[PDB]
């Protein structure tokens, strides 16, 4: 098959045109149709935009549909409105479905995020484990992506991410947990975090010892 | 108008069966097909399974094929899904859709259900632990410390963590609890302190566990 | 892997809506496996010449199935029997579109023909459903006798048998004929007053000018025709009042292709998802083996259907002519067409427009005298 | 006159001999000296069809055109009936595929056939009943084209006269009948004889249902129209023995003697056109071409064809196109698995051969 990708958020200040993409793998993007849910969180998913240019009965128009070829993709186009649609998005073809996508409107100004990086304890490494705590506070939007590389390549086994909750000073905060042993500790050289933040990145790096 | 509802789950142990059962009102139930579409936690959206309009048209996923199998009835408004020798990274909810056309060719999909909740795991109430966390080398940014105390495995929820017996409230952040694949929780809290107090002040954490009456204080 | 759809149209136009309807099809579900070709041709004068191009043009591409419609120019005097023929050789099933004859609900002759309206007969089950309204009872049918009469009568008169009513007097007459006028005076002399009318064109003007020197409409003496009774000549050649009826697309030909691809296309799919396939001959001559699953491929695509189209729900029913149709109530008002109902099924749907009657007596009248 | 016959690799593969009827001097005793040609040919495709009868009337000119194949297929008499509308040549077929009489034809065609249509084999299997004295039955009708027909005119029939007949019930097993339906319907027949009538795989299939469970003893006679069994060698294990079926003649009736008949039936009516005038008007020039317009005044050449005689035999068509004097021959099954004959047909008689059925085993 495929796989179907777009970019991991989105933020805009009420008033201007936001754009979201949905770029196809392999093959035409029209070879196939394509369509567009709209979930706010805790509610079920509804349709807003279906079989390409099209609305159904109960959309306020507005949204916009466009298969542009260019380089294989598809975008969404939505007129300039905030007011309170701003939620996940995703775009589905056939059997496949997108990463994922929230419109997160601009209220206050951004900030960037802090990052701190705890390794393993000493007294963990007895009981043979190694857990790695990366801790991340008031950061906006709570849409962040978090990994861990082995100084030379990221490493996808054994990471936990936790999902951005709302904070007392209409802030997000998080954290992220890696399970690893003492041998595997010491195996490599050093390890990373890395939080990537509206195209900005922040990243630790810790060393045994 | 048209609504869907479905409900009939709950945890499961490794290795059961179970069957929910999604029921449908106002719209012709001989008119549409429907499928069967479910999420997963953090993650985006997958499909799973599909039913024609009457029968013969019967779809089905890649890891889905074989384990589950699929049902619906015309009588009463309802639609059935059967499945046996469940996993552990099957833990997500499950939603009811109808189709479009009458048939499942088509993929589309609109009036979504509400949606249920079904998780896989082997229950069993186990004793948080609690490890120091060091912290930096003597290296500070603004003057402040990262250090806090880590409780794992500790389970169902909640948990209440607090310092010295919560003389300072100050600077500390209780992150979430999480939920790794092992079906555990935790969390690490930590406190924002000078970092001339390292070394020369002991900082004691206090954690609280109702389920399994544990109460352990830990000095990093 | 390619399959291929022909079909037979009318207009060069037609010919690339219903490519891009195919296009439309192909690109829902096209994943891997079907491709869904298509293949072309037009009308062509004589009969014939017609059926050669079928075998030469049509047939040499292993068909599933051949599409037919009406052609514009000519009238019914040249309704599509070659393809129904010559393709019900090898029982390729044909799909029809815009022809109505009452001829070809039957199998004994047309082995493999299914279409989607419902021809003519069908205008009997609404004389039912309408007359029970109105509060009217005893009939008396006055009908054509070529082959509509065999069959449209039948017809009501079998459905009626379940009520336990028998219609009065059931005359007929030789089509193209003159001076009816001693037919009509042994209708004259009766006792049911809702004269039921049902012929061809042609026909239908010459009973319209001998009754009205015979004055039998002026006054209680209400008339029931059907779709083609009116047509184009009620322009000169009608009374006031005469309740008719019209199919609510009929003459659509651009939406009922965007429909009919929409059931083959689902169906042929379904039967490719089996264990004995076989692909259809190459060619007409040197062959004379029947299509093994030709009757496989016409059962299926005849129960299923249920595809939710433009044209309303398209469902087959036991024999082939579409069921479930929407039809409508005419009537005629100082040569108008003013609408006064809608028909949705097993039900009639009344509106807020009084009619009016063959004499201005708007009320209710009394058949029975 | 030019009246041309077609057959192919038949029981009269002589082809060299076959120049037996009319290449002769024959019965030379009717003014209108025709001359008869004859042709061959093994598969009959449409487009073949369609180029050789056209190409023998842009060749030498025929009146007409006797046919004759050996396939089975049923559509050939229909593409037949086809090619007459629109070219006005009196074809009639004789033995093979263009036999099996078909529904109402066109009224402008001028086809004709030697069969017997479904009414006269139900008539005879009424009379079959009525001299064996078993006047009670129940038919059992599958989904099969044309049943409409049977059911309507033996209602009629038996209420029509007065004999005693005891219709028990009508068992209308429909669909696929795979497993459940067949049994559930298939519960209130217990009359003496059945009056089945489908389709050849279809009629194996309830036979060998019912032979199990349903219907297998020594007086639960079974009676089959000719078309399920018009062609025979190819029987099946589960046929009972005693299937009585009236069938069109083909053990009798040779098409040496067929194609002579065909041929004087023309040729009388060519003479009767004669008597009435001197016009012996054409047929065509060309079937195909730009030509479209109808030529014919109003038939040329049709009513002269019914109600003639050939000299001793008489034989008749109706308006429907059907043999008015049948010959059709009934036959029964037996210990050695072939049909040999039991009785025959007449004007309308029957003349039975076996004065009392000799019980026959059922299996």
């Amino acid at each position: 098959n495929f796989m179907l990708t777009q970019p991991h958020s989105v933020s805009e200040s009420p008033g201007k045109t936001v754009t979201i993409s949905c770029t196809r793998s392999s093959g035409s993007i029209a070879s196939n149709y394509v369509q567009w849910y709209q979930q706010r969180p805790g509610s079920s998913p509804t349709t807003v935009i279906y079989d390409d240019n099209q609305r159904p009965s109960g959309v306020p128009n507005r949204f916009s549909g466009s298969i542009d070829s260019s380089s294989n993709s598809a975008s969404l186009i939505i007129s300039g409105l905030k007011t309170e649609d701003e939620a996940d998005y995703y775009c589905q073809s056939t059997r496949v479905f997108g990463g994922g996508t929230k419109l997160t409107v601009l209220g206050q100004p951004k900030a960037a995020p802090s990052v701190t990086l705890f390794p393993p304890s000493s007294e963990e490494l007895q009981a043979n484990k190694a857990t790695l705590v990366c801790l991340i506070s008031d950061f906006y939007p709570g849409a962040v992506t978090v990994a861990w590389k082995a100084d030379s390549s990221p490493v996808k086994a054994g990471v936990e991410t936790t999902t951005p909750s709302k904070q007392s000073n209409n802030k997000y905060a998080a954290s992220s947990y890696l399970s690893l042993t003492p041998e595997q500790w010491k195996s490599h050289r050093s390890y990373s975090c890395q939080v990537t933040h509206e195209g900005s990145t922040v990243e630790k790096t810790v060393a045994p010892t | 108008e048209v609504q869907l509802v479905e409900s009939g789950g709950g945890l499961v142990q490794p290795g059961r069966s179970l069957r929910l059962s999604c029921a449908a009102s106002g719209f012709t139930f001989d008119d549409y097909a429907m499928h069967w579409v479910r999420q997963v936690p953090g993650k985006g959206l997958e499909w799973v399974s599909g039913i024609s309009w009457s029968s013969g048209s019967i779809g089905y996923a890649d890891s889905v094929k074989g384990r589950f199998t699929i049902s619906r009835d015309n009588a009463k408004n309802s639609l059935y899904l059967q499945m046996n020798s469940l996993r552990a990274e099957d833990t997500a909810l499950y939603y009811c859709a109808k189709d479009r056309a009458s048939s499942w060719y088509a993929y589309g999909m609109d009036v979504w259900g509400q949606g249920t909740l079904v998780t896989v795991s082997s229950a069993s109430t186990k004793g948080p632990s609690v490890f120091p966390l060091a912290p930096s080398s003597k290296s500070t940014s603004g003057g402040t410390a990262a250090l806090g105390c880590l409780v794992k495995d500790y389970f169902p929820e909640p948990v209440t963590v607090s310092w010295n017996s919560g003389a300072l409230t100050s600077g500390v952040h209780t992150f979430p609890a999480v939920l790794q694949s092992s079906g555990l929780y935790s969390l690490s809290s930590v406190v924002t302190v000078p970092s001339s107090s390292l070394g020369t002040q002991t900082y004691i954490c206090n954690v609280n566990h109702k389920p399994s009456n544990t109460k352990v204080d830990k000095k990093v | 892997k390619i399959v291929n759809i022909g079909a037979v149209l009318s207009t060069r136009k037609h010919e690339q809506m219903f490519r891009e309807a195919v296009n439309q099809a192909n690109k829902r579900h096209g994943s891997w496996k079907i491709q869904l070709n298509a293949t072309s041709v037009t009308h062509k004068p004589n009969a014939i010449q017609m059926a050669l191009s079928v075998c030469e043009d049509l047939i040499s591409s292993q068909v599933y199935a051949i599409l037919v419609s009406h052609p514009p120019t000519p009238n019914d005097h040249f309704t599509p029997t070659p393809v129904s023929y010559t393709a019900g050789f090898y029982r390729i099933p044909v799909l029809g579109l815009t022809t109505r004859m009452s001829i070809y609900s039957d199998k004994s002759i047309h082995l493999s023909f299914l279409r989607t309206v419902p021809p003519y007969s069908h205008q009997s089950s609404v004389w039912f459903e309408m007359m029970r309204v109105y509060s009217w009872n005893h009939i008396i049918l006055l009908v054509s006798d070529d082959h509509e009469g065999r069959a449209a009568q039948k017809r009501l008169e079998t459905l009626l048998e379940e009520r336990e009513s028998k219609a009065e007097k059931v005359l007929q007459f030789d089509p193209g004929t003159k001076n009816v006028t001693a037919l009509l005076m042994e209708a004259k002399e009766l006792e049911a007053r809702v004269i039921i009318l049902s012929a061809s064109e042609d026909d239908a003007a010459t009973v319209y000018r001998a009754a009205a020197m015979l004055n039998m409409t002026g006054s209680g003496y209400v008339w029931l025709v059907g779709e083609r009774e009116i047509s184009g000549n009620a322009l000169r050649y009608a009374p006031d009042g005469i309740l008719g009826l019209q199919l609510i697309n009929g003459k659509n030909e651009s939406a009922h292709i965007s429909d009919a691809v929409g059931v083959v296309a689902q169906a042929v799919h379904e039967l490719l998802e089996k264990e004995n396939i076989t692909d259809p001959p190459r060619g007409c001559v040197g062959n004379t083996n029947i299509w093994k699953t030709g009757p496989l491929f016409k059962r299926v695509l005849m129960s299923s259907k249920y595809a939710d189209g433009v044209t309303g729900r398209v469902e087959f029913n036991e024999d082939g002519d579409r069921k479930f149709a929407n039809y409508s109530i005419m009537n005629l008002q100082n040569r108008k067409l003013v609408q006064v109902g809608i028909y949705n099924g097993t039900h009639v749907i009344p509106n807020d427009r009084k009619i009016i009657w063959p004499g201005g007596e708007t009320e209710k009248p009394r058949g029975y005298q | 006159l030019n009246i041309a016959v077609m057959l192919g690799h038949s029981h009269d593969v002589t082809e060299r001999e076959l120049r037996t009827l009319w290449g002769p001097e024959q019965a030379a005793g009717l003014p209108l000296d025709v001359n008869v040609v004859a042709l061959l040919m093994n598969r009959t495709d449409p487009k073949s069809l369609i180029t050789h009868v056209c190409d023998l009337m842009s060749g030498a000119r025929i009146h007409g055109l006797v046919f004759g194949d050996d396939t089975d297929q049923e559509a050939v008499a229909q593409m037949l009936d086809f090619i007459s509308s629109h070219t006005f040549v009196p074809i009639l077929g004789i033995h093979g595929g263009a036999s099996m009489i078909m529904a109402d034809k066109d009224p402008t065609s001028t086809f004709f056939q030697f069969g017997a249509s479904i009414q006269q084999q139900a008539t005879v299997m009424l009379k079959i009943m009525q001299d064996y004295d078993w006047h009670v039955f129940s038919l059992v009708t599958t989904i099969f084209p044309g049943y409409r027909e049977f059911i309507s005119f033996v209602k009629t029939t038996v209420d029509n006269s007065f004999v005693g007949w005891d219709m028990q019930n009508v068992i209308t097993l429909d669909t696929s009948f795979e497993d459940a339906k067949t049994q559930v319907q298939l519960k209130k027949i217990h009359s003496s004889v059945i009056l089945l009538y489908c389709s050849k795989d279809e009629a194996v299939l309830i036979l060998s249902e019912a032979r199990s469970l349903g219907l297998t003893g020594y007086d639960f006679f079974w009676i089959v129209p000719s078309l399920v069994s018009g062609n025979t060698e190819l029987i099946p294990k589960e046929f009972p023995s005693g299937l009585i079926s009236v069938s069109y003649d083909d053990w009798d009736y040779s098409l040496e003697a067929r194609v002579r008949d065909g041929i004087g039936i023309l040729t009388t009516a060519a003479s009767s056109m004669l008597e009435k005038f001197s016009y012996i008007p054409e047929a065509k020039a060309s079937c195909y071409g730009q030509m479209e317009r109808p030529e014919v005044p109003m038939h040329t050449l049709h009513p002269f064809m019914v109600n003639v005689t050939w000299d001793g035999k008489d034989l008749s068509f109706t308006e429907e196109g059907y043999q008015v004097h049948p010959r059709l021959v009934v036959i029964v099954l037996n210990k050695d698995r072939e049909w040999e004959k039991v009785g025959k047909w007449e004007n309308h008689t029957l003349s039975l051969r076996h004065a009392v059925w000799p019980r026959y085993k059922s299996f």
